[PDB]
């Protein structure tokens, strides 16, 4: 459990339909919200892989479960119960205790591509901005849809901004 | 006039599933019997809207 | 960036194909490589989605298949209405498709000059 | 399910225009859309699109900034703002609908586009 | 001007269960588990099954008098008898390794 | 691993007996200790969550283990055993191997829980408080019962003891 | 997910090859590597126990599988052969899932291996040091061979060249 | 497979010297090397010692900053450099050459020396 | 830190001892103890590599043991030339192997 999901970031957003994660940006020009894609298509490839591996990893043989046998021998189909219920036992106790887990670990997973999302753009952004909670910034200088756009797309160009940005803070 | 995997006394699975509850006697490649109820595997995250 | 020919010409009642490469890299299935048909003065046609999927209105003339880290339209028996300009659209863990530069397949009809 | 484009056409450099494509025969209220454009000369380039609730929305890197895509569900229509038009513009556009795909409860862009429009022509020039 | 980092939500009402907490919501699952049938008997490996009908397999393999609308069969996958056939031995008597047999007729090339 | 347990926090508190997780606050009025109620209380819940997921999973039917064999039958005997015995190797393996991954998890759900505490009281004093280390913050200024008692809660205050801390930041 | 390998650290490095976490420093006096031991050690460890651990937990009897029966036997060939079937269908499964599980557990470990490294270099540096990306540090005063050693080995000394550093920060 | 070592003497206070072992009967591309010394009247100690490929590079925290160990493939020699040399640094000095052992991938250090030198004597006099 | 025995004499065909330990703590096969031998004028020469592994050059005489927490090296029939100092090298989870003093054997 990495913090972000009901972390610093109580709720999901609705609105947010197209992507796991995403950013949400304010202007003067407009607000909106932009899903990321690489990271939201990653996490889409893990989640069908360990899902396929579940499945597709489960290949048995032609079998005929069921025999028949008479009073005369009941020892032998005491034994074959034996058998299917010891079968049917063990895979009661995988099965359920093994999705469990995976559930648990797909739970930290997203919270992890959520709090590294968060980070990666707090390396970017540094002293430019400011951390208002809720799990996000607010810019010490004027961002327009360029800006924006750059920050979501890797390449914010911090040098560019840290003047103004500097001016402003100090106050 | 189907063409199924596993038979079941009461009809086939048509299965690519791991797992079945629907009877323990079957004939055929066919899914593990279990007795759970529910067995849901969590692809998305929690709902808080 | 996707790389696709120029321009290509087949004969009425001829097998043609059309090829649809990465600049960099391989296509799979992954990519869905979309297929559209566009003719002068109309919207463009969805021919292809997916590797080999094809619409029910589309004529079944059209097939394609991943064939050598390539994506291929193949074009059996060319009538005369096949002569347009055939883009491949290919995905990229993104909206953003790239698309090809566009094929020009010309069914001839008149004798080569 | 037809898309007819209009209200472009010639203006000057710097100026803006709003194209506008109305759907016929289905609800854009569960569709995601795109705008493309292809210049003389050039192949399909994509230029913008807006998702299922038109909540998401995307701009390539050249037109960032300047471009606005915005849906209205009450009149069936998709409309592109374009502000401070530059020589490059110049191009025939085209409005297209994304084929619906749903994966794991999210809205793809995977199959690609299943109807297009028939395009709008617009011409910038500084003479 | 604040951009500001979040997740995805939907109107989903289903849940699962986690080793740290039961009736979790989450936006999307999958079944794992299949709890329904097709309702009818059905052909296995391509060969169909040996329908007896209200035979059983000591009377259809004796040749029981009312056991003749049974077409001929030259291989099935398995077969298919009703929990209490009725027309078996219309002779009484005991028939010796019942079980062996209908087990070494299950399946025929 | 997050590096709380056995990392920046090296050592444990004996004095801390209600809870797992807790604040040692010292003042002019005195030093004391207080657990976190809610985190604790929570990691209580998921571990109880846990081992009722592994005892109450285990669901089995009425058996008699143990069958009886003249030696004109010894292939059954031997079939009999070859049965239990690999059933308790399955279950030997299994339920070994899955202690200790399970042992593993709560170690790293334990470090998790003290870590995010550590982050949140972190964000909450931003640069009105310095880190020392041992998990620590000096405060810039004067904290009363009251202060560090709206960090235990949640609602520090930031704006409100700001300009004062610059003015012993900037010294 | 950590975010350290294949994260805010993009590369490996071929030329640290006595050790998985080291350092590279870069002074006047020269650049050069140095493998963290204590890690590494630790993680080697823990990578052992875990082979160890897999392997040495499979404690099996003398068995011989294989039966032979008559052509008057039918359903105890079939009941063997079902307790075979079983047997293999239940080990392929685990085996593979379990492998397949504990290839992202040592994954995981190793990235919060390095995380954990960094975050403590971050700690001990503070301000100091500048963030220039790629995951790691420049000084904001000389360091010779002396600093650099003393900040791998965990006794950085921050107060010795927190004067310097300020000055040569606040540019 | 014998190592020879030279390149020592009397050297002043606050000097420099640049011992220099030579292996003949093996490559020193795929082993570690380290130097140490002893003292008179005292126990061996650890002073330096170098990786197979020569990128990893560790001193003991009495001669740091002042100590280079570097290799030359192509001669098969192994240099200490000594800097700024005090009294407390007159010692038999031993290159030796670590057991070759590979743990998981890696080169490590847990055998010991195999072979050894037979040591050069440095002493460092002020007066 | 290592410590070992300052000085220890042994009668020639007599077998004898040598011990090496932590000065705070266990020495186990985790520490992978080596022992040393070091004649005046020659190169040292490792008699013992790991807990009890023994070169093919080494005379058989040789044996290393771990007993009572403490690394053990064993002369059976010590001749006249096994007359030198002995030390013990010990692996601390680092390349910085620590040393012991040395044991100076006494073949009387």
């Amino acid at each position: 459990l990495f913090g972000a999901i009901a972390g610093f970031i109580e709720g999901g957003w609705t609105g947010m339909v197209d992507g796991w994660y995403g950013y949400h940006h304010q202007n003067e020009q407009g607000s909106g919200y932009a899903a990321d894609q690489k990271s939201t298509q990653n996490a889409i490839n893990g989640i069908t892989n360990k899902v396929n591996s579940v499945i597709e990893k489960m290949n048995t043989q032609f079998t005929a479960v069921g025999k028949e046998f008479n009073k005369l021998e009941r020892r032998m189909e005491n034994l074959n119960k034996k058998v299917d219920d010891g079968f049917i036992d063990i895979w009661t106790y995988n099965a359920e205790l093994l999705v469990l887990l995976e559930n648990e670990r797909t739970l930290d997973f997203h919270d992890s591509n959520v709090k590294n999302l968060y980070e990666k753009v707090k390396s970017q952004l540094k002293n430019n901005a400011k951390e208002i909670g809720n799990g996000c910034f607010e810019f010490y200088h004027k961002c327009n849809d360029e800006c924006m756009e750059s920050v979501k797309n890797g390449t914010y160009d911090y040098p560019k901004y840290s003047e103004e940005s500097k001016l402003n803070r100090e106050k | 006039e189907c063409d199924a995997k596993c038979q079941t006394p009461q009809g086939a699975i048509n299965s690519s599933l791991p797992f079945q509850n629907v009877h323990p006697v079957t004939i055929g490649e066919c899914p593990k019997y279990v007795r759970s109820a529910k067995l849901r595997m969590v692809t998305g995250l929690r709902n808080i809207p | 960036t996707v790389i696709q020919e120029p321009a290509m010409s087949v004969s009425p009642g001829g097998t043609v194909t059309l090829t649809c490469a990465f600049s960099s890299g391989s296509v799979t299935t992954s990519n869905y490589p979309g297929w559209y048909q566009q003719t002068p003065g109309q919207p463009p046609r969805q021919v292809i989605y997916s590797t080999n999927s094809r619409p029910t209105v589309v004529p079944s003339r059209f097939s394609g298949a991943i064939s050598g880290n390539k994506a291929t339209l193949t074009i059996t028996g060319a009538q005369a209405e096949d002569e347009a300009d055939y883009f491949c659209g290919l995905y990229k863990n993104s909206a953003n498709i790239p698309f090809g530069g566009g094929t020009h397949l010309t069914v001839l009809g008149q004798p080569k000059a | 399910e037809k898309l007819v484009e209009s209200g472009g056409g010639l203006v000057q450099s710097g100026g803006s225009l709003r194209l506008s494509c109305v759907g016929s025969g289905f609800d854009l209220s569960d569709n995601a859309f795109t705008w493309v454009r292809q210049a003389p000369g050039k192949g399909l380039e994509w230029v913008a699109t807006i998702s299922t609730n038109g909540g998401s929305t995307y701009y390539a890197d050249s037109v960032t900034g300047r471009f606005t895509i915005s849906k209205d569900n009450s009149r069936n229509t998709i409309y592109l703002q374009m502000n401070s038009l530059r020589t490059e513009d110049t191009a025939h556009y085209y409005c297209a609908r994304y084929k619906v795909c749903h994966r794991y409860g999210l809205s793809c862009y995977y199959y690609g586009m299943d109807r297009w429009g028939p395009g709008v022509e617009v011409v910038v020039s500084s003479a | 001007d604040t951009i500001c980092i979040g997740y995805h939500a939907n109107n989903s009402t289903d849940t699962v269960d986690t080793v740290l907490e039961k009736n979790v919501t989450v936006t999307h699952s999958v079944n794992l588990l299949e709890d329904s049938h097709n309702g009818k008997l059905c052909l296995l490996k391509g060969i169909a099954p040996l329908q007896l009908g209200n035979c059983s397999v000591a009377g259809w393999i004796l040749g029981n008098p009312e056991c003749e609308l049974l077409i001929s069969r030259e291989s099935w996958s398995y077969i298919v008898e009703k929990p209490n056939p009725e027309n078996g031995t219309c002779y009484p008597g005991h028939f010796a390794d019942y079980e062996e047999l209908r087990e070494q007729l299950s399946s025929v090339s």
